[PDB]
C-alpha cells in the first residue's frame, strides 16, 4: 500500500505540473504578441517617419 | 537521527539557539542540521545535476 | 515528481509518455523567447559608429550616446533604467544574446538614424547634415522647411530642455 | 507606405500564390545604388533674399551649383520656377552666395 | 568543430560632415518571397469509440 501512497503523490504532483505548464503557455503567447507589436513599432517609427 | 537525505555536508556559520534541532529557509527545504554527538551547525547542499 | 527514487520512477513509467510533451512545450517556449529577442533587435546588417566630432547643428545627444568610460558601454538612460528595476529539478537557462550585444545593436541603430536619416533602412546609408534632415521631417508633417531654418536655435534649446526633463523624471 | 511592412526597400507591388496550407507573396521593391559624394547648402542668398527649393536639394560638383531630386541624381539649373523666397539672408546657418 | 563568439556583423564608420551628402545615381529592382500559414487540418474525435 506504500505504492498506493506514491500513486496519490504522483497524481497530485503531475496535475500541479500540468497546470503550471498551461499557465506558462498562455503567458508566453501574450508575450509573443507584445513582442510582435514592439518589432512593428520599432520598424515603422525608428527606421522611418510614420 | 532517523532523518534521511542525500547531499554534501559543509560547515556552516549559521547562528542557532540552544533549543532548535534543524533549520531551514523556505518551502520545507531542510538546510542545516545539528549532529547529536557533537552538536555542530552543519549544512546541506544538493548534489549538482543538469 | 520522484526525487531520485527507483520505486516512484517505476510507477511513473506506466503512466505513458506524459513527460516528453511537458519538456517539449518548455523547449518551444525557450526557442520562441530567443526568436522574439532576435527578431525585435537584429534589424540592421552592419554596425555603425558615430564620428569622433559631434556637431549636430546644436542638438545635444550626449545623454543617449554610449559612454566609453563605463565598462558596460551603456548610456546614461540605460544605466538609470537598469538600476531602477529590480533547486529541486528546476533550471534557468541564460539568454542567447548577452546585454552587451543588445547595447551594441541599440548604439548602431541610433548612430545610423542620427547620421543617415531613414536611408539606411532600405539600402546603403547615405550621409546628410542633421539640420536638413529635420527640414525633411517638417516637410513630411505638413510644415514648410522655412520654419526650421528660421527657428533652429529655439528648436534645439527646447529639445534639450525636454530631454533633460525626461531624464530628471526617470 | 508603411516602411518594411512588405519587402525591404520602397514597395512597388506584390503577387500572391497559393500553398498547401497558406499563401506566398512576391514583393517587388526599388533599391538605389551607385551613390556619389556631393557638397550641399541649405539655402541660396541672392539680392539679399533667401531662396529655398520647392522640392529637391542643392548640390555642386565643385562649382555651378544645381537643384536635384532626392532619390535620383538629375541636376538642373537653379531658376526662380523651382525655388521660393522667404526673408533675407541673415539668419540661416549655412547660407551661401550664388 | 570550433566554438567561438558571435560576430554581430560588419563594422563601418559612416562619413558624416555638416556640408556633405551622398546621392544615388542608379537603381535595382528586387523580388522577395514571404510565406504565411493560414490554416490547418480539421479533425474530429468520438468519445465512446476512443
Ligand atoms: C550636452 O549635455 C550634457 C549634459 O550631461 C553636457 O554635459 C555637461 O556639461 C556641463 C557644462 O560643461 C558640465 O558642467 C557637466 O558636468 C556636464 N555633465 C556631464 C554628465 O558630463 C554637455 O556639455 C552638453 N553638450 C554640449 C555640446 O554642451
Ligand atoms: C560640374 O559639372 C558641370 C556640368 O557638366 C561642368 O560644366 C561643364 O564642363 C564641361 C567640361 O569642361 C564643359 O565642356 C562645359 O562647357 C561645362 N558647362 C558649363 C560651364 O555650363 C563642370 O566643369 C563640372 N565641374 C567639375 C569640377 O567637375
Ligand atoms: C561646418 O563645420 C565647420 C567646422 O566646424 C565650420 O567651419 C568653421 O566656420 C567658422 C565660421 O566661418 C570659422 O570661424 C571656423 O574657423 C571654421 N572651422 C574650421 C575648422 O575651419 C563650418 O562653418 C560649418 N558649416 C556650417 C555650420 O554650415
Ligand atoms: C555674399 O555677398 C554679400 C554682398 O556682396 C557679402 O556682403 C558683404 O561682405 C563684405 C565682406 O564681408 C562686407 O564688407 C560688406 O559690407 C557686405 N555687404 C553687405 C550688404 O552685407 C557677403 O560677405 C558675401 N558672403 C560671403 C560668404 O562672402
Ligand atoms: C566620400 O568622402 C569621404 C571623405 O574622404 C571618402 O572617404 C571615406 O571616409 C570614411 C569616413 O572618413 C571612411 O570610413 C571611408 O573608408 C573613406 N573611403 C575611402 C578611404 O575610400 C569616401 O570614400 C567618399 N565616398 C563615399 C561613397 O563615401
Ligand atoms: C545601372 O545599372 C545597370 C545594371 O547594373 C547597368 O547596366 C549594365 O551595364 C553594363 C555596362 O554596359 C553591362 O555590362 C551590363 O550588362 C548592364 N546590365 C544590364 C542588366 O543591362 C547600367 O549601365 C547602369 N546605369 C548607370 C547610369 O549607372
Ligand atoms: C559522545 O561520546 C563521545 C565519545 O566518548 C564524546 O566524544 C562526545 O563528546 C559525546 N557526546 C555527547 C553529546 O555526550
Amino acid at each position: 500500500e506504500a505504492e498506493v501512497q506514491i500513486d496519490r503523490l504522483i497524481t497530485g504532483r503531475l496535475q500541479s505540473l500540468q497546470t503550471y505548464v498551461t499557465q506558462q503557455l498562455i503567458r508566453a503567447a501574450e508575450i509573443r504578441a507584445s513582442a510582435n507589436l514592439a518589432a512593428t513599432k520599432m520598424s515603422e517609427c525608428v527606421l522611418g517617419q510614420s | 537521527n532517523g532523518l534521511t537525505g542525500t547531499g554534501v555536508l559543509t560547515e556552516s556559520n549559521k547562528k542557532f539557539l540552544p533549543f532548535q534541532q534543524f533549520g531551514r529557509d523556505i518551502a520545507d527545504t531542510t538546510d542545516a542540521v545539528r549532529d547529536p554527538q557533537t552538536l555542530e551547525i552543519l549544512d546541506i547542499t544538493p548534489c549538482s545535476f543538469g | 515528481i520522484c526525487g531520485d527514487s527507483t520505486e516512484c520512477s517505476n510507477l511513473l513509467l506506466q503512466y505513458g509518455s506524459f513527460c516528453t510533451q511537458l519538456n517539449r512545450a518548455l523547449t518551444g517556449i525557450a526557442v520562441e523567447q530567443d526568436k522574439n529577442t532576435q527578431e525585435v533587435f537584429a534589424q540592421v546588417k552592419q554596425i555603425y559608429k558615430t564620428p569622433p566630432i559631434k556637431d549636430f547643428g546644436g542638438f545635444n545627444f550626449s545623454q543617449i550616446l554610449p559612454d566609453p568610460s563605463k565598462p558596460s558601454k551603456r548610456s546614461f538612460i540605460e544605466d538609470l533604467l537598469f538600476n531602477k528595476v529590480t533547486f529541486n529539478g528546476l533550471t534557468v537557462l541564460p539568454p542567447l544574446l548577452t546585454d552587451e550585444m543588445i547595447a551594441q545593436y541599440t548604439s548602431a541603430l541610433l548612430a545610423g538614424t542620427i547620421t543617415s536619416g531613414w536611408t539606411f533602412g532600405a539600402g546603403a546609408a547615405l550621409q546628410i547634415p542633421f539640420a536638413m534632415q529635420m527640414a525633411y521631417r517638417f516637410n513630411g508633417i505638413g510644415v514648410t522647411q522655412n520654419v526650421l531654418y528660421e527657428n533652429q536655435k529655439l528648436i534645439a534649446n527646447q529639445f534639450n530642455s525636454a530631454i533633460g526633463k525626461i531624464q530628471d523624471s526617470l | 507606405k508603411r516602411v518594411d511592412f512588405c519587402g525591404k526597400g520602397y514597395h512597388l507591388m506584390s503577387f500572391p500564390q497559393s500553398a498547401p496550407h497558406g499563401v506566398v507573396f512576391l514583393h517587388v521593391t526599388y533599391v538605389p545604388a551607385h551613390e556619389k559624394n556631393f557638397t550641399t547648402a541649405p539655402a541660396i542668398c541672392h539680392d539679399g533674399k533667401a531662396h529655398f527649393p520647392r522640392e529637391g536639394v542643392f548640390v555642386s560638383n565643385g562649382t555651378d551649383w544645381f537643384v536635384t531630386q532626392r532619390n535620383f541624381y538629375e541636376p538642373q539649373i537653379i531658376t526662380t520656377d523651382n525655388t521660393f523666397v522667404s526673408g533675407n539672408c541673415d539668419v540661416v546657418i549655412g547660407i551661401v552666395n550664388n | 568543430i570550433i566554438a567561438y563568439t558571435m560576430s554581430l556583423g560588419a563594422e563601418n564608420s559612416v562619413a558624416y560632415s555638416n556640408n556633405s551628402i551622398a546621392i544615388p545615381t542608379n537603381f535595382t529592382i528586387s523580388v522577395t518571397t514571404e510565406i504565411l500559414p493560414v490554416s490547418m487540418t480539421k479533425t474530429s474525435v468520438d468519445c465512446t469509440m476512443y
